[PDB]
């Protein structure tokens, strides 16, 4: 993907996230646990689901047309309705081949964005108090229980609490 | 065909509100009986051997 975040630096998905479809797993003194993050999960969703509606979208409706089948050779007439359907049978497989392609990859993108988007939406929380390990996972600095997990979770972790404990951790 | 080796061709004519239809002949006119009203709509047709359905 263009981030490089889903089969990139996250070594792979979790078949046991079975809530949601971005998520955090921790670490700590309590033991591990998970947790589904609902805000990325339903952004993606809405996303396919805007592009689902644009396509499963109201076909046309079509009465009295030509032909298009024929038990006798006639020549020059059938030959031309022949060849504008055929025309357009191509160009609407055309079409339709090159939109399921375009969605495809935009799709896998914008899914490998909001990985990337709640991992930097992470980074940005802890400050000064953790590390990016490489593979997708922080090592926090500080003593951090169930709660603690939470609140980064949540979105409400006062990283100035913490600040004193992880930078002595940090640096030694 | 069905015994005989005679045809008839069919052929038509639309009238206009204000045309007037005129009709001559001194033989072989196979004639129209009355006139078909005209609409315009979804209406058409197909060829198909499915069953029909409830
Ligand atoms: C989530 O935020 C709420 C409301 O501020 C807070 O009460 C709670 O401690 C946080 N969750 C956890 C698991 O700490």
């Amino acid at each position: 993907g263009i981030f490089g975040a889903i089969a990139g630096f996250i070594e792979n998905g979790w078949e046991g996230m079975i809530d949601g479809w971005y998520g955090f797993r921790h670490q700590n003194s309590e033991g591990t646990g998970q947790a589904a993050d609902l805000k990325s999960t339903q952004a993606a969703i809405d996303q396919i689901n805007g592009k689902l509606n644009r396509v499963i979208e109201k076909t046309n409706e079509k009465f009295h047309q030509i032909e298009k089948e024929f038990s006798e050779v006639e020549g020059r007439i059938q030959d031309l309705e022949k060849y504008v359907e055929d025309t357009k049978i191509d160009l609407w497989s055309y079409n339709a081949e090159l939109l399921v392609a375009l969605e495809n990859q935009h799709t896998i993108d914008l899914t490998d964005s909001e990985m990337n988007k709640l991992f930097e939406k992470t980074r940005r929380q802890l400050r000064e108090n953790a590390e990016d390990m490489g593979n997708g996972c922080f090592k926090i600095y500080h003593k951090c229980d169930n709660a603690c997990i939470g609140s980064i979770r949540n979105g409400t972790y006062d990283h100035d609490v913490y600040r004193d404990e992880a930078l002595n951790n940090r640096f030694q | 065909v069905r015994g005989l080796s005679s045809r008839i061709s069919i052929y038509w004519t639309i009238v206009k509100p204000g045309d007037i239809l005129v009709i001559n002949s001194n033989g072989n006119l196979i004639a129209p009986r009355g006139y078909f009203k005209m609409r315009t709509g979804k209406s058409s047709i197909m060829r198909s051997d499915a069953p029909i359905g409830t």
